[PDB]
């Protein structure tokens, strides 16, 4: 949708905060939030596009100023409730229990070699999103194309700063999982993927750098031909 | 920037910690999360995977013109030659800085980043201040924030990584490094130089 997370081109967000050196994880809870990504993925909470859609439904002021890994926690809860795997009222009661008893132990549990196996395989083997499709690519390098003006409320990768803009196809990458179906629970429905070059003057008008362009990735339905 | 509405950092951290522990307890009881799984993920991205892997790729391209050709032709397969690849870098395209072109990478909608070559992204890359502005005023952002002056006649290409394709900058080899070994050259390659927010280290 048209949410606050679609920040490209937004002004007034402030100076970049860049401490001269920071750790990978700033607190123990960040390590836990990070590891929940492979865990909830394996358990069927969501795929990677659905993961993004969960973050996109946050309270915008909370999104803008909360720690990054807190966004991950919000998407786990979103999809935990959506799929009936997390009972919200039990989660709220346990939150209060851990507020009052922060050093109380975690539940007893057995370790599972299969989860270490999964972590190792996912990390070194990856989770590739490329797919083969029966249709040939509609477009090719050098084609001049126009980005769709559609404004779906579900998940998509259609930044507002590129909608309706004209650019040139730079490369075809093959077909990939399509966010507008995947992120909305509608399947992989893979589509060919292209990089399209938009000049800064096309994007920003006169305020655009005369010697800069933005290269943006477009799935095939996002673009229609202007000139071969 | 101050927000008169916002709690203190200590109070926010206290609340998040309780919320995370409660959720952790529930996923543990479901059998889908364990303490060893958490420790394994943290170990990999704290001590194993990081920007030193990307540096090895950069220095090989700087000293091996045929490898550089393969790297720009297919970044995923070229990095596989060094045993580098995997999660969140299954599809990688490298772009070469030249005297005529400077490259900078961002995900305005997200936080996508090439984990197998750089490790996890620094917090500023994922935050709204860098993401919002780099697509709109890259030349001014590079100068004000990173002290990096790109002359106005030189083209800046901003790659907004809106897909699973990961873009990685191949920085230009610094002058005065004639005949250096790969271990010497790697000392000049930084995470920032492979994002495009800084050049490779001088001298």
């Amino acid at each position: 949708m048209n949410g606050v997370y679609d920040v490209g081109g937004t002004d007034g967000l402030g100076p970049i905060n860049r401490p001269a050196d920071e750790p990978v994880f700033r607190a123990e809870w960040e390590k836990v939030a990070f590891a929940m990504f492979p865990a909830t993925f394996r358990a069927g909470f969501m795929g990677l596009d659905e993961f993004a859609f969960g973050i996109e439904q946050m309270n915008p002021a909370e999104y803008l100023e909360s720690p990054y890994y807190w966004h991950w926690i919000r998407t786990y809860i979103h999809h935990g409730v959506r799929t009936g795997k997390i009972d919200l009222e039990e989660l709220e009661r346990r939150t209060q229990y851990y507020r009052e008893n922060p050093d109380a132990p975690l539940p007893e549990h057995e370790q599972k070699p299969e989860l270490i196996e999964f972590v190792n395989q996912a990390v070194y083997g990856g989770l590739p999103a490329s797919r083969e499709v029966d249709r040939p690519p509609k477009f090719k390098e050098g084609d001049v194309v126009r980005f769709s003006t559609a404004s779906p409320k579900g998940h998509a990768r259609r930044a507002r700063y590129v909608r309706g803009k004209t650019g040139t196809v730079v490369k075809h990458h093959g077909a990939y999982i399509y966010p507008d179906t995947a992120g909305n629970g509608l399947g992989e429905c893979p589509e060919h993927l292209y990089t399209v070059r938009f000049t800064a003057q096309e994007l920003w008008g006169p305020e655009g750098d005369p010697n800069s362009s933005v290269y943006y990735d477009c799935w095939e339905p996002y673009i229609e031909l202007v000139d071969t | 920037t101050e927000n008169i509405l916002r709690k203190s950092d200590e109070e926010i951290q206290k609340e998040i910690t309780a919320r995370v522990k409660a959720l952790e307890s529930m996923l543990i009881e479901q059998g889908i999360l364990t303490t060893s799984m958490i420790d394994r993920m943290a170990e990999i991205y704290e001590n194993e995977v990081g920007p030193h892997l990307g540096a090895k790729v950069v220095v090989k391209a700087w000293t091996d013109p045929e490898f550089k050709k393969r790297l720009l032709a297919d970044g995923t397969e070229a990095c596989k030659e060094l045993g580098i690849g995997g999660l969140q870098g299954e599809d990688m395209m490298w772009v070469e800085n030249t005297d005529e072109v400077h490259h900078v990478v961002v995900c305005t909608l997200c936080s996508c980043y090439p984990w197998p070559v750089l490790g996890l992204p620094p917090n500023w890359f994922k935050e709204p201040q860098y993401r919002s502005r780099v697509v709109r005023e890259p030349r001014q952002l590079l100068k004000e924030e990173f002290g990096f002056e790109v002359p106005p006649s030189k083209e800046i290409k901003v790659w907004d990584s809106s897909s699973e394709m990961r873009f990685v900058v191949l920085p230009q080899r610094p002058a005065g490094t004639d005949g250096w070994s790969e271990e010497e050259l790697a000392t000049l390659v930084t995470r920032e130089s492979m994002i495009g927010v800084e050049p490779a280290k001088a001298v």
